[PDB]
């Protein structure tokens, strides 16, 4: 089980999509015209794995694209490797949700569900070898965080052996612009920790933070947030594609990256994170990317490792790296944060390492982790929910789109049980 | 069901569309003759507009689909001899006959039902033509008590008639201190009757701040009319920007409906667009989008004689056009937190609905404000509307005793219940925006 | 007996035997003035067994195309193979028949039946080796309803022993304009089911359904529907006559695809049908083949696998198909539907294999199948006739010509008999 599918959706899964597929093909080497350039062996494994082989040597990247847009689907045309694509690869709909997750998957996405539904049936049936799917959305966009739920949650009904990521980008607390916002995100994982397995924490104001103290960017742009999200995810799955003293897989995990089956919520972070220009005075090496991951400003959920209790962590590298030296900086990170460390594990490691070199860089790092700071963001978002709805507000339009007080009690109540779960297992 | 149908009612209600048309077609480059001119061109299809307004032909020829409707033969007249009238349709422009009174008490009663049987008819026809629908939008004024009484009336017949669609209703609000008919109170509490019965967007306008911006920011010292309906076709193709041009954060019609009214009832939201500035301080000004949001918030960019500052703030709509800078939104919306001027109450503070739009904004050369490449637009809802309303209704209840006009109004065929329905309709709606703002 | 005679009546039959003649000259190789041109004895055989060898190397289509207009027999000589045409191979008539299939085997096919029998006498002499006969004709116009109906019945009276093929185009039922065309069709299979021996469900709503969903066009045109009908002809016909791992006559195809000899329709559908520039995209497989047969978008009846009960299949291949491939499909289609298939068959499997390759395809598929929807279809159309004649309007033509209400209630009764013949045999 090596292949794995890609599902991209909402207005900012798109474009993630669209730079995954781009970092991949710039990891392999690929045309955006489905020539083969990769040499020599072992990108035919990937292209298998990834794309679909048509004929003349032409390669398509199997992604499933859906959206209410047809300008999400030419943007996504426009861009480098986004011309070639099977019509049915990818199906739009009209005309919009509004930022509404109830509307956006009992209307919006009820009407569009069936049709994406027969291509995954079709692509699982040609897809022999499908481990994971791979979901891109943003929790923040109701449209988004409502498509991406159904899809999801109708996944786990048709294929619930195979393993769900999803890589759904969390709303910030910063941004004050849609009271909807949180409330739909809250509502979507309310359902996602039930259909989904596997997802990862990516705040909007996290990228923000990172791409202005590294990159020094004037304006966050979702652009450069894309790419870095993308490169982390290709350096995931190459820890399992690309050949390495050990490969980690989805299933490896599941049953190693959390402990009970209720959690489902990972923090990333990758390394190195570099400063513009700055990248002949950084010297790539194991003490500063073992520093780097254990702190807040790397971290892209974001978390804090002196407020939470570290309950699982992990670390992957990519590139010539010695085992002896990430066993000392584990050691030296264990003997120096027992505290964050919890004693049940009571060590707490899961390293890979990929012998071959990442793209661009002598020696790249990804790191997950399993902290009490998760809840903290829970108990956020469920605190912005109840005092946004003591007055009706903007709620009388969800009374009469089907939806009841008591599902929203409901759900708030289930991630009040997920956070004493997190508090078990104590901060 | 992208598509956009407009309807224009009233004296002023036929300015404001002529005026709607003009800058629509500016803005994508069309001529106001005809055939195109041009296009269709680089992006004037699709995404669409122009397709939801303006209805593409088989030669190519852009029709925007609009319904002029109103009693007054000269206002027929004025819309016919401008160039639009060849882009309409002769079936289009509903021609008035008569003008039923001054200009409510019949406007209103069966004289009114008499001509909206024809343009209902009219509009099933049209919608046979052109399917697909997303909302209603209606240009009237209540000083026209014609236009606030056919308005609200064809309001009503579609509501009832489908009843699926939003309903976006542009209504021009007289000053409280000028009365330029003195039928106005009557017209007005009558007309929040009818909102009672059926509304879903209103959307309040005053003539004497927006009068006060031209003197003061546009530096004219005689505002025209011309001015004012140039400036709301500004505030509505910036609204409408969200469907027409493309963006990051593209903002749905029904989504503006389903993320505005909070409550079991209500229909009113406030709106104010910056930046408005004279064409040689356009020149002198480089300030970014930060400083228009800053100044946005203000009652000077209002364009209503409400002051939102006094008034306890709701979450509302910040609309984006132009080159929009994801930190400046994000220093605006830090600074709006560090102001805690307006009071914040625990249900809001998380709100300023955000609609992005890659299109820079566009604006008449007849308008003194120079064409600027970022603006902002905040539609939000506050309490000092029920102030004006009371203050309304303080002199409609003055006159109403007075029965110096209930004798004409009870000859027209209106009854003493009828008016003191509307009153306590009223007087409902301002306890309504009391209650929900005191519950802070 | 490997040559077949070609019969074309209808207003659309004539240009559904054009297009047929225009198909198997592009397949083999020909020029519109009789000049040879394939390569090198596989194409003369053909041409002897479908056209005539007239003098200096002059080759004729074998075809008796009749109708009741000028104008059509203009139209298929000025299309593109249509010039050279012996005077007797083709006798028009004059003028109409109203729609009506009565007026139309009664009285303006009575007087041209005794020529065009004559005719297809003298072509029965001529060619010593004919074994069917392919009639093209509409089923939806009463005049060619009438006039193809009496043709095939006095060609059964004739020569009993050759097989008669149909592709009558069945009428649609979104089509309302004459109220008398289904009871025409109806009445036309009344006696259609004892005159033929096999019969070909084409539907022209099926057929627009398939275009718009394939081609995507906006307005129904019959040219490519009468291409896709002759490309369907052009594979059954060269199943036997192009050579390959084994032959299907029209004797094979009568033992063993229908059960009971009281049945003769047989629900039809052709593969690939790739959309319109995402060819490049497609690669020609036999799962996506069977997966398309076994839909019901690809099927021109058209029949539902869902609703119907599958009684008996056969699926012919074109180019370089596996058997161990075409195996595995239907061992595998069998598991995954053995509540569509039968049980008394109980696998139900006919496969015809053609080494040569399809033109312009490297392979190309038809389908046969025999399910419970004809008898549906047969229920709508009886009850279409009662609930239009109920109310007696425009009988009185009909009367007038001599029909009897006794006939049709006779008529019903076979139709329910055949029903019931079908539903045995439970759906």
């Amino acid at each position: 089980m090596r292949e794995i599918i890609h599902i991209s959706t909402g207005q900012c899964g798109n474009q993630i999509g669209a730079a995954f597929w781009e970092t991949i093909c710039g990891e392999h080497g690929l045309d955006f015209n489905g020539t083969y350039h990769g040499h020599d062996d072992i990108q035919k494994e990937r292209l298998n794995v990834y794309f679909n082989e048509a004929s003349s040597g032409k390669w398509v990247p199997r992604s499933i694209n859906v959206d209410l847009e047809p300008g999400t689907i030419d943007a996504v045309r426009n861009s480098a490797i986004g011309n070639l694509f099977r019509p049915d690869n990818y199906i739009f709909g009209q005309s919009s949700a509004g930022n509404v997750w109830a509307k956006g998957h009992y209307t919006e996405g009820a009407e569009l569900v069936d049709s994406v539904m027969d291509v995954i049936r079709r692509e699982a049936e040609g897809c022999d070898s499908l481990q994971g799917f791979q979901i891109t959305h943003s929790l923040g966009g109701g449209t988004g965080s409502g498509m991406g739920t159904l899809l999801i949650s109708k996944i786990r009904e048709e294929f619930p052996d195979r393993m769900m990521a999803t890589f759904s980008v969390l709303p910030s607390p910063k941004t004050s612009d849609t009271v909807v916002e949180p409330y739909n995100a809250t509502l979507s994982v309310h359902q996602l920790v039930e259909h989904s397995d596997e997802t990862f924490c990516i705040d909007n104001e996290a990228l923000y933070d990172i791409c202005q103290r590294t990159l020094k960017l004037n304006q966050p742009s979702y652009g450069d947030l894309n790419n870095l999200v993308s490169s982390v995810m290709s350096g995931v799955t190459t820890s399992l594609r690309y050949p390495g003293q050990l490969n980690s897989d989805l299933r490896k995990l599941a049953v190693n990256l959390v402990p009970f089956p209720r959690l489902h919520f990972f923090m990333v972070g990758y390394a190195p994170l570099t400063a513009i220009g700055s990248q002949s005075f950084r010297s790539l090496t194991v003490p500063e990317l073992t520093q780097q991951m254990f702190d807040a400003k790397n971290m892209m959920a974001a978390a804090d490792p002196r407020n939470g209790r570290y309950l699982t962590v992990a670390a992957f590298f990519r590139g010539k790296v010695s085992v002896k030296e990430v066993e000392d900086e584990m050691h030296k990170v264990q003997s120096k944060n027992s505290d964050y460390f919890v004693e049940w594990i009571p060590n707490n490691v899961q390293t890979a390492v990929c012998s071959v070199a990442p793209q661009g860089l002598d020696m790249a790092a990804t790191f997950i982790a399993n902290s009490t700071s998760i809840q903290e963001l829970f108990k956020r978002v469920g605190d912005q929910f109840s005092a946004m709805f003591k007055r009706k507000a903007f709620l009388h339009w969800y009374t009469s789109e089907g939806m009841d007080e008591l599902e929203f009690s409901e759900a708030e109540s289930n991630m009040n049980d997920l956070v004493s779960e997190y508090q078990q297992y104590q901060e | 069901m992208r598509e956009v149908i407009s309807i224009n009612v009233g004296q002023a209600g036929c300015q404001i569309g002529n005026a709607c048309w003009e800058l629509y077609s500016l803005e994508h480059g069309i001529k106001p003759d005809g055939h195109l001119e041009d296009g269709l061109s680089k992006p004037k299809g699709g995404e669409e507009g122009f397709s939801t307004f303006f209805h593409e032909t088989g030669y190519g020829k852009f029709v925007p689909r609009a319904i002029y409707v109103d009693l007054e033969p000269n206002v027929i007249d004025e819309v016919r001899n401008g160039p639009y009238k060849d882009l309409f349709h002769p079936e289009q422009l509903i021609s008035g006959k008569e003008d039923a009174a001054n200009n409510y008490a019949r406007g209103h009663y069966t004289v009114g039902r008499e001509i909206l049987g024809d343009v209902l008819d009219r509009i099933r026809k049209l919608a046979d033509q052109c399917d697909g629908l997303q909302g209603f939008l209606f240009t009237h004024s209540l000083g026209g008590g014609t236009g606030s009484g056919l308005g609200s009336l064809l309001l009503e017949e579609l509501s009832a008639e489908y009843g699926k669609k939003s309903k976006l209703e542009f209504a021009v609000y007289p000053a409280p201190q000028v009365s330029t008919s003195v039928v106005e109170p009557y017209n007005t509490v009558l007309t929040t009757h009818t909102t009672l019965e059926h509304a879903d967007c209103t959307f309040m306008v005053d003539n004497e701040a927006i009068y006060d911006m031209c003197k003061r920011n546009l530096d004219i010292p005689r505002p025209s009319f011309a001015n004012l309906n140039n400036l709301i076709a500004q505030v509505v193709s910036s609204v409408t920007a969200s469907l027409r041009f493309d963006g990051s954060l593209n903002v749905d019609l029904n989504e503006f409906q389903t993320n505005l009214v909070p409550y079991p009832r209500i229909h009113f939201p406030l709106v104010s667009y910056s930046p408005v500035l004279s064409k040689s301080k356009a020149f002198h000004e480089s300030n970014s989008v930060s400083e228009i949001t800053n100044a946005c918030f203000e009652p000077g960019n209002q364009m209503v004689k409400c002051d939102p500052r006094d008034g306890k703030y709701m979450a509302t709509c910040l609309l984006y056009r132009g080159d929009v800078v994801t930190r400046d939104v994000q220093r605006a919306v830090e600074q709006v937190k560090n102001k805690k001027t307006v009071q914040l109450v625990d249900w809001c503070p998380t709100g300023f609905k955000i609609g992005i739009c890659y299109e820079p904004p566009t604006a008449t050369p007849n308008s003194q404000l120079a064409t600027v490449d970022r603006a902002v637009c905040m539609l939000s809802n506050t309490t000092s509307i029920a102030e004006a309303w009371k203050r309304i209704d303080r002199k409609f209840d003055l006159m109403y005793a007075k029965r110096a006009f209930v004798h004409w109004y009870v000859g027209e065929g209106m009854e003493e219940g009828e008016f003191t329905e509307a009153r306590e309709d009223l007087a409902a709606l301002e306890r309504d925006y009391i209650e929900v703002g005191a519950d802070s």
